[PDB]
């Protein structure tokens, strides 16, 4: 087995993976989970909505 | 130094000559001094 | 804000850590009972990094002591510096492991793994921005390699994104002391290539050669091993702990050490080591200290490097100096020896400098090398395990335990594709 | 007004503004706890603010992803004269990561950098510009002042954007994964940026060793060299100066083509205490300093390639005529070749005010000083030499793991060398004479 | 100047070693050992005598 | 001569006596 | 700057290295535990020839100190000045050679050569522009003519472009402690030939022959003669170290001085050696120095100047002086004696000096001088050799080791050819 081929053709044939989105809010550095907080729209697009 | 053969058929970005005419002949007469 | 938890498995790895413990309390002045009483602000800036907080300014160690055997769990608190550790945090089995693989990973480790991962979710999930985990253990016992690769299992499913270390003292080649430690050592490399991002192997006779050529002691034991060891472990993280001129990190590292993320096998190096009768012949000084930081002799694997080629170097120094005299001949040893370094990487070392030296040295420095050469180390494993399966050896230890031959045809398969893997970087 | 943002990103560029902002101090007065033992002055407010009971707050932000860099300037013998919230740490580092400076770490503190630039943009009566310290070979040196240049095109638009990038070296080098950060950092930014002044650690070690009398320079020796540029580049809309040059004017008379902004930043009158002594600095013979190859602060030998423009900028108590006659000297001499498209070559600006030394440092009391900032075609060999750094550690996929790994697709190293390989034919067709 | 320390023959200081039983050296730095037995000879003709009227 | 830097050191006699004082669980 | 690097090999040159670093630690001042008390300036500024430096104040020895067996390195380890040579520079085996060339450069140099050039790699990249290497040994060893040949071999492949000295102790046929000294010195000079470029040739009887009929000295011991060797070791690079009104290298004192690369086998002599009772009838100018450094009897090697011509002389003088007075007689020993000179080498004279004396003395001076009259030094070695191997007398201690009579054999082609070579200038 070729190991050169082998490691290029799992970098090549990849995807990369998605950070999830999270902010910051202080100088000293925190992590706090963006789509949790009430900062991004996230159940103002419900199917329940309006009706 | 070595630059694949891959990255050898790479266009430029800028066309700064003004024909094409000019382009070959400014590269073809200075490939004489050196 | 960016803590690591320390694991420590096995009588090899408890006793490694309590002198690591031993070394990292003289450097941030902290005495056997746990309070601050050095002499600068800056040992505790970064204290967090390792020890935690108790009421009445006591700092108690994040280290999670593990064992399957009780008898160690009273040496090392017996020891001088036993009282650091917290009582807790003292998770054990009541039955040895007897140098048996399958024991620490199938039979008495199963009953225990839940109980120790508790400990463990307790002093990872109280910390704001965990950075990693370090476990220190052997591949010779059966606590140390068994259980010591269950954990590192069970923490990458649970923390993936961390990166996780490992200092693994692998069986020595020519001297031994266990005859079953190649069924070990075999059954223990497929967990670490898979689930590793850092593994540092550490030879007993690399030490002794150390011990004996370099620093001259008349009757080297234990303890003067898991000192040179304690070297490493406090040199690898000094820029997590203190201020540099230009300092890297414990992930920077390993990002530009591994170039795929299974050769990630190293050999550590603590450069400024001098016998007694020789002290005062040696001025401390850069230029030495890079010479013997890439001798063979210094190398604590016992592997030479000149057998095959450098894939990654790095050095991370301590102490007061100027960059430039560091750079232009760390720049040297990749130019007056071109031929143990890898073609197709340019700049093959990495350098790093903190501004505070250990405790005990005006200017220290240690090494890591991601060198081809460390496949004779697993490739001879490999002809002493060989030698062990085809009779079929000790395998009746393992079998009745609930194995089979199949994980050891492809334990040394997965080994033995590694030796492949190095072998093709090195020729290409 | 002529207020000036300065934006330290990474390690490099927090020690770099730290000579920069010692050496500001100097300038004005300043004292380290932001007091001026003293309207009289107002010349401070270009980088310096004022909060009505006599506080001066420099007009900069400091970002980094690895606290202990920072952490020095908060418990530091500057404690006090920073302001806390432009002092902005993270929790991880980029790791030596284009894409953690990019995509995954350097998003997170992006919105925080751009809300505190704004904070302080509403406080200039008259902005200039900004200026960017850091260094290509970081992670974050690299990642996260590419992501920030990019949104300042989209919030700032043209407003002008300067940098002080640290090259990689060409022989000597610190990180082993550092030519993929400087190939990605290069081309995001080529778009974007509108000029980047640019120097390297090797040549200001020789330079150091050479000019100076000091033996194993440190970093603290590079940073104030490189702050007396900043500074050089600065003052002459700080001070009374005979030819005013703003920071709008580098960006016209040293770019002349939109995908080549790599100007050579050099400082000619580096000599030191015991060697001041014996030689005069006049203006025709600190001038002649600015074009040897040996004092060139980028390592590459201007004679090897043309010079397409220079910017000339004199400190001190310099003549106009004598500026004048050292360049016509400069122009009959025959080893330096100018591109046959920029007859002119020469933008000169002079300021009245010596520079004034730090207390105790490597400089000399120079009584007139010149700093010039020059674009020569001999930058392509660099990318050349680079070019041979990123591909042969690109032909087996080396260290790309790291980077595909964490939020960026493989095709971004497929396409941001392209890109960067047509520079190279850039610098050929600037270099070609027209017949 | 400022740093200075490197240059200008200050190599003439401290060999990490002045002697003996010194209270600097401690365990963090690598120069004391538990295993050189400075007292080995000491120990020795301790045991020689203590095997003799065993 | 090294004993105390092994098991807690109780006996006296000789300081290589194991000492379960710990293990032994409080079940 | 221009270092250096000091080896040694065998019993003989750990002897003679030992005295030779006591004298130099002795002129730039240097006591036993290596701390510079000197009375001047001038004696630390080219210390980085001899001396790499330590914390405190330091200066160790820029030598390597390796033998076959660790008795004699004991005595070198308790002499005066044993304390300051480096610990880790003493590199000895289990079981020496015992006067075997054989076992010295294939039984056990084997796995000692290793070991050396480590320890010698380590010390010559310390240095910022190494000038060369300089060995002294004994010929008639198996340490010294067996290893330390090889070493030579190995340093010299490795190290092209620097120049090498040796300073040979050939046996002497009048004197003598070896059966098998014929052996160990024609094994080692068809070797030393192809591999060094300067070869000083000093000999027992000649250092006999200075101690009676010059020093007038009743009961000498080996430091009496080792005082002799040091006196030129230290003497031949004296410009390397301290300034002159004119200077002199190494390499300017080699490649200025042999003519051809086989003519490279050399004649010390030290000037000023006065009698205890002869000291203060004797003036010290420069005629009385030229007079006495070109006689017979101050002579280091143990062939007389005279069995053919002087190809070329070197004399380095020391001292404060005039160099009219050095050239008038130079000019006055080539007029007056034209006869034992090459006619096919007109200005045949070299002149080297240092304003720097010996300690305790005003004016002294370091012959040397390539002459035919060294073929004799070969001929009448060999020709007791070729007497020893016709019968094959004392084989079985060689061939045993690993090597053939074809070795021996091309042994005798260079022993009638060197001399061969020596003799077309007659
Ligand atoms: N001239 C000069 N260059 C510096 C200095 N400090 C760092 N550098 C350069 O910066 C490069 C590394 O980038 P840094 O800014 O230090 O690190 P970083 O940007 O924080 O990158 P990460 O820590 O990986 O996120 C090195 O290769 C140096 O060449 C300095 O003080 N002066
Ligand atoms: N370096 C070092 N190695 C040790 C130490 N203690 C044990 N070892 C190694 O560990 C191996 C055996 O480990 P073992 O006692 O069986 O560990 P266990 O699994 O806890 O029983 C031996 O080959 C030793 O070389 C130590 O203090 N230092
Ligand atoms: N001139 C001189 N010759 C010596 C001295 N010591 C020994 N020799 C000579 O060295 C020869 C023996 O060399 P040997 O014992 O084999 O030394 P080795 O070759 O290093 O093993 C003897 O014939 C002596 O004449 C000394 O101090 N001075
Ligand atoms: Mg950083
Ligand atoms: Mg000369």
């Amino acid at each position: 087995k070729n190991f050169i081929n082998t490691n290029a053709a799992d970098v090549i044939m990849g995807v990369a993976k998605k950070p999830k989105p999270i902010y910051v809010d202080k100088r000293t550095g925190d992590k706090h989970d963006l789509e949790t907080s009430g900062l991004v729209p996230k159940y103002i697009n419900k199917k329940d909505y309006g009706v | 130094l070595w630059h694949m053969p891959h990255f050898q058929k790479v266009g430029p970005h800028l066309a700064t000559f003004p024909t094409e005419a000019d382009r070959q002949r400014a590269f073809k007469a200075h490939r004489e001094e050196c | 804000m960016r803590e690591i938890v320390h694991l420590q498995a096995g009588q090899c790895g408890n006793q490694i850590g309590a002198k690591f413990w031993e070394v990292i309390s003289d450097e941030h002045g902290i005495d056997p009972t746990g309070t601050y009483h050095g002499d600068s602000d800056l040992q505790l800036e970064r204290i967090n990094v390792y020890y935690n907080e108790a009421t009445g300014g006591k700092y108690v160690p994040r280290a999670v002591l593990v064992d399957l055997e009780p008898g160690t769990m009273d040496s090392v608190r017996s020891g001088p510096f036993g009282q650091i550790f917290r009582p807790d945090n003292f998770v054990f089995g009541q039955s040895g492991a007897g140098n048996n693989w399958a024991k620490g990973h199938y039979t008495e480790g199963a009953e225990l793994v839940d109980s120790v991962l508790d400990v463990v979710r307790k002093e990872a999930e109280s910390c704001d921005c965990l950075q990693g985990f370090q476990l220190t253990h052997s591949l010779g016992g059966g606590t140390g390699s068994g259980m010591g690769t269950l954990l590192i299992s069970k923490i990458r499913e649970e923390y993936p994104d961390r990166i996780m270390n490992t200092f693994s003292v692998v069986p020595s080649p020519k001297v031994s002391d266990t005859v079953v430690e190649p069924y070990n050592a075999t059954l223990s490399v497929h967990q670490l290539v898979e689930n590793t991002d850092e593994t540092y192997c550490i030879d007993n006779e690399a030490l002794y050669d150390i011990c004996f050529r370099t620093l001259k002691l008349t009757t080297p034991t234990y303890g003067d091993l898991n000192h040179l060891v304690s070297a490493t472990m406090s040199g690898v993280t000094t820029c997590l702990r203190f201020p540099g001129q230009l300092n890297a990190d414990l992930r920077k590292l390993a990002v530009n050490m591994v170039p795929f993320p299974r050769l990630h096998f190293f050999m550590p190096g603590f450069a400024p080591l001098t016998s007694r009768g020789s002290q005062q012949y040696r001025a401390l000084t850069v230029p030495e200290l890079t010479q013997q930081m890439f001798d063979a002799k210094n190398m604590m694997a016992a592997c030479d490097p000149r057998h095959g080629r450098y894939l990654t170097v790095a050095a991370v120094f301590r102490g007061r100096m100027s960059m430039k005299e560091v750079d232009e001949q760390m720049l040297n040893v990749q130019n007056k020896n071109s031929s143990y370094f890898v073609e197709w990487i340019p700049n093959n070392v990495k350098t790093a400098v903190c501004d505070i030296p250990p405790r005990g040295l005006k200017m220290s420095a240690t090494f890591i090398g991601n060198s081809t050469a460390i496949q004779e180390l697993f490739k001879r494993i490999s002809e002493q395990f060989t030698a062990m399966f085809r009779r079929k050896a000790f395998l009746h230890w393992y079998t009745g335990e609930g194995m089979d031959e199949m994980e050891f045809t492809e334990a040394e398969s997965n080994m033995n594709d590694l030796v492949s893997e190095y072998q093709q970087y090195q020729d290409a | 007004m002529r207020e000036c943002i300065s934006v330290h990103v990474g390690q490099a560029g927090v020690q770099i503004g730290n000579a920069c902002w010692e050496l500001y101090c100097l300038e004005h007065g300043i004292q380290p706890d932001g007091q001026m033992p003293s309207g009289g002055d107002d010349s401070f407010n270009t980088f310096f603010s004022e909060t009505g009971a006599g506080k001066h707050v420099p007009r900069a932000v400091f970002v980094d992803l690895e606290p202990t860099v920072i952490d020095e300037v908060r418990t530091g013998t500057y404690r006090q004269l920073f302001h806390p919230e432009q002092l902005i740490t993270g929790k991880e580092d980029a790791a030596n990561n284009y894409a953690r400076g990019h995509y995954t770490i350097g998003k997170e503190l992006i919105d925080l950098v751009l809300d505190r630039i704004r904070k302080l943009a509403d406080q200039c009566t008259g902005l200039q510009g900004f200026l960017i310290f850091h260094s290509f070979g970081g992670g974050t040196g690299s990642g996260f002042t590419s992501l920030l240049m990019e949104r300042l095109s989209v919030d700032y638009g043209k407003k002008s954007k300067l940098e002080f990038s640290i090259y990689p070296a060409p022989q000597v080098s610190t990180a082993v994964v550092e030519p993929y950060n400087s190939i990605l950092t290069t081309h995001t930014t080529l778009e974007h940026s509108d000029c980047a002044f640019m120097v390297d650690n090797e040549a200001i070690y020789d330079i150091c060793r050479r000019n100076l009398d000091i033996e194993r320079p440190t970093y603290t020796n590079l940073n104030r060299l490189i702050g007396q540029i900043v500074s050089s580049i600065t003052a002459s809309l700080r001070f009374d100066g005979a030819l005013n040059v703003d920071l709008t004017e580098f960006q016209t008379n040293l770019v002349p083509y939109p995908r080549i902004h790599f100007p050579l930043a050099t400082y000619a009158p580096v000599i030191s205490a015991e060697k001041a002594y014996h030689e005069q600095l006049s203006v025709a013979e600190i001038t002649n300093a600015c074009f040897e190859p040996a004092n060139q602060m980028v390592k590459c030998d201007p004679r090897h390639g043309k010079y397409m423009a220079c910017c000339l900028l004199y400190r001190g108590d310099v003549v106009p005529k004598d500026v004048n006659a050292a360049i016509a000297t400069i122009k009959t001499k025959r080893t330096i070749q100018f591109v046959d498209w920029c007859p002119t070559g020469f933008k000169v600006g002079i300021n009245y005010q010596p520079p004034t030394v730090v207390p105790g440092g490597d400089l000399a009391k120079v009584q007139r000083a010149v700093c010039m900032l020059s674009n020569t075609t001999a930058i392509a060999e660099a990318w050349a030499r680079l070019d041979h750094k990123f591909d042969l550690m690109y032909a087996k996929r080396a260290f790309v793991h790291w980077y595909v790994g964490e939020g960026m697709e493989e095709g971004e190293f497929s396409e941001a060398r392209e890109d960067m390989a047509a520079l190279e034919k850039d610098y050929e067709e600037v270099g070609m004479d027209s017949v | 100047e400022f740093d200075l320390s490197d240059p200008l023959a200050l190599k003439k200081d401290r060999p990490a070693r002045q002697s003996d039983y010194d209270a600097r050296n401690t365990i963090s730095g690598m120069q004391k050992f538990m295993g050189e037995d400075l007292n080995f000879h000491l120990r020795k003709k301790f045991q020689e005598e203590q095997n003799r009227e065993w | 001569e090294r004993a105390p830097q092994v098991s807690n050191i109780r006996t006296l006699d000789t300081p290589f006596r194991k000492n379960c004082s710990f293990s032994t669980p409080v079940p």
